[PDB]
């Protein structure tokens, strides 16, 4: 059987927030929205396009289900990815801890159904990635839609 | 390309369940979604992802997709159920449908087809033109398979059949129209229309000559 | 307040490139991946075109693919299937449907069509409104006799026997089209032998659609 939670984070997010425990060097100018595609077997597949330096790099990710709801892997197991709901509703937060590019690094995202930023959502996702000890900037970020 | 195999055909008296099957590669490492289309109407989702009822649907119909093949169950059969099944998948970027399914709830006995064969007309035949017409009539199941021989050797081309239509007597009849120049039809022995039905077939020929 | 309804059907000749459309409520255009499923008369289903919530993201059967489009217009709230370089393959009952699991907030990778439209039938052939040719056929201790109606391209069509004389052991067919375009059909009338000897029969075939009204007396054709 499918998780009922893998499916309830499927479809089109918009990419708003993005604290993290580290510098990341490359950010991109703008993104597309996010699309989250829940496959048979719990796995979800996720395409992002990420418009930078005049250039879009075309994103495709699978989260490899766990036994642990919630926790997801990907990169060959180099980087998990938890998933929860916001008490804001219409927004998600994913959680990576791993290791990318040969660096270790701590990422949390603010997902939202909706483009329109939510101060409120902003604030609980600041408070939750203060408590998770990322502790940096919050990229609130462009969201473009074609390239 | 991809493609996904149900039998022709299905039948179960009142009450006895149906096993409706599909068969392809990665199935069971693909979802499956079961299509109901009564006839006349169009078709309605009975079952999604494999073993998902939609709502209204009632729980007599069920749902498995187990290794190569995925099954549409239907318990309590009755004669609503009468329709023809679809089952469909995605691959390749592509849907794919199968070839469906006439489910038949046997409600009156088996009845075997008396077929009819004409030769071209006289009159066709001087306007530059000749059709053979295979007239098949009061058949139950309502399901038939038409095969056309030229000298026993199958023709292929030309060839056009109807869907089984419903009749007073509650039985099915169908006709099948085999195209062909003048000279095709006096350049062989003789032609042949062949009709199976239930396991049986009916057989009618006719000659060039008188 | 139906969800989907079709529209664009009637007929065409080989060389065409008819629009189909699908006007959508209870819902946006943008929110689903939204199919066109086509029916052959007599045949089974058969998937056409996709075009993803994403909008840019279109994919159509190799059958079609290069001849057909699909789009849609959000602010209309319709989605479109301009069909062109019309083949006979192409005739069929072309519906629109929505992937209820390619929704912005539902996206399953396993296609399920919850709404399916009532459909918009599509005729191609390079003919105009055509009148039958009638030809008979003969019987050869009862008999069958027949009449063959053939190349009517107008759909409908009639038959009668003796004009209404004959009531029973007459049956009409379903007509059939062909690679020609044009619709041919028959019916016969179950006869004593006895009948054939003197009794005279003649079908009477109407086809309004071209204003035209044949009788033919059928006779066994001797020679
Ligand atoms: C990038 O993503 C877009 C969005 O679907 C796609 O159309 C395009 O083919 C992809 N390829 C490029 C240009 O990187
Ligand atoms: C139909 O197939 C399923 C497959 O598991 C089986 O459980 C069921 O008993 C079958 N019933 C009939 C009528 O064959």
């Amino acid at each position: 059987a499918l998780g009922k939670d893998t499916v309830a984070v499927s479809g089109k997010w918009y990419l708003k927030a993005m604290t993290a425990d580290q510098e990341v060097p490359e950010k991109p100018d703008s993104v597309t929205p996010m699309i989250l595609k829940a496959q048979k077997g719990g796995n979800l597949e996720a395409k992002i396009t990420m418009l930078t330096n005049g250039q879009c790099q075309n994103i495709t990710v699978v989260l490899h289900k766990t036994s642990e709801p919630g926790k997801y892997t990907a990169y060959e197991g180099q980087r998990v990815v938890f998933i929860q709901p916001s008490p804001v509703r219409d927004h998600y937060i994913l959680y990576c801890e791993g290791e990318l590019h040969g660096r270790q690094i701590r990422m949390a995202k603010l997902l939202g159904r909706d483009p329109e930023q939510s101060q409120e959502a902003l604030e609980d996702f600041r408070e939750f990635s203060r408590a998770k000890g990322l502790n940096q900037e919050i990229l609130e970020l462009a969201q473009s839609e074609t390239c | 390309s991809y493609e996904l195999t149900q039998p022709p055909s299905v039948s179960v008296s009142p009450g006895q369940t149906a096993n409706i099957t599909c068969s392809g590669d990665k199935l069971g490492d693909k979802f499956t979604s079961w299509y109901q289309q009564r006839p006349g109407q169009s078709p309605v989702l009975v079952i999604y992802q494999d073993i998902e009822r939609p709502s209204g649907i009632p729980e007599r119909f069920s749902g498995s997709n187990s290794g190569n093949t995925a099954t549409l169950t239907i318990s309590g059969t009755q004669a609503l159920d009468e329709a023809d099944y679809y089952c469909q998948a995605w691959d390749t970027s592509t849907v794919v449908f199968g070839g469906g399914t006439r489910l038949t709830v046997l409600g009156q006995p088996k009845a075997n087809p008396t077929v009819t064969l004409f030769p071209p007309s006289s009159e066709e035949l001087q306007a530059n033109k000749a059709t053979l017409v295979c007239l098949i009539s009061d058949f139950y199941p309502g399901a038939v398979t038409v095969a056309w021989k030229a000298d026993g050797s199958p023709v292929k081309a030309g060839v056009e059949t109807t869907k089984p239509s419903k009749q007073s007597n509650n039985k099915y009849a169908a006709s099948s129209y085999l195209s062909l120049t003048p000279e095709q039809w006096k350049s062989h022995r003789s032609y042949s229309c062949q009709v199976t039905h239930e396991g049986s077939t009916v057989e009618k020929t006719v000659a060039p000559t008188e | 307040q139906v969800q989907l309804v079709e529209s664009g059907g009637g007929v065409v000749q080989p060389g065409s490139s008819l629009r189909l459309s699908c006007a959508v409520s209870g819902f946006t255009v943008r929110s689903y991946g939204m199919h066109w499923v086509r029916q052959a008369p007599g045949k089974g289903l058969e998937w056409v075109a996709l075009i993803l919530f994403d909008g840019t993201t279109k994919h159509y059967a190799d059958s079609v693919k290069g001849r057909f489009t699909i789009s849609r217009d959000n602010s209309k709230d319709t989605l479109y299937l301009q069909m062109t370089s019309l083949g006979a393959e192409d005739t069929a009952m072309y519906y629109c449907v929505r992937d209820f699991n390619q929704f912005v907030k539902r996206f399953v990778d396993g296609p399920a069509f919850d709404l399916w439209g009532q459909g918009t039938r599509v005729t191609v052939s390079s003919a105009s409104t055509k009148g039958p040719s009638v030809f008979p056929l003969a019987p050869s201790g009862t008999a069958a006799l027949g009449c063959l109606v053939k190349d009517y391209f107008p759909e409908p069509v009639t038959v009668s026997w003796n004009s209404g004389a004959l009531t029973s052991g007459v049956h009409t067919f379903p007509a059939v089209l062909q690679s020609s375009g044009l619709y041919s059909l028959s019916s016969v009338v179950t006869v004593p032998s006895s009948s054939l000897g003197t009794q005279t029969y003649i079908c009477n075939v109407n086809h309004k659609p071209s204003n035209t009204k044949v009788d033919k007396k059928v006779e066994p054709k001797s020679c």
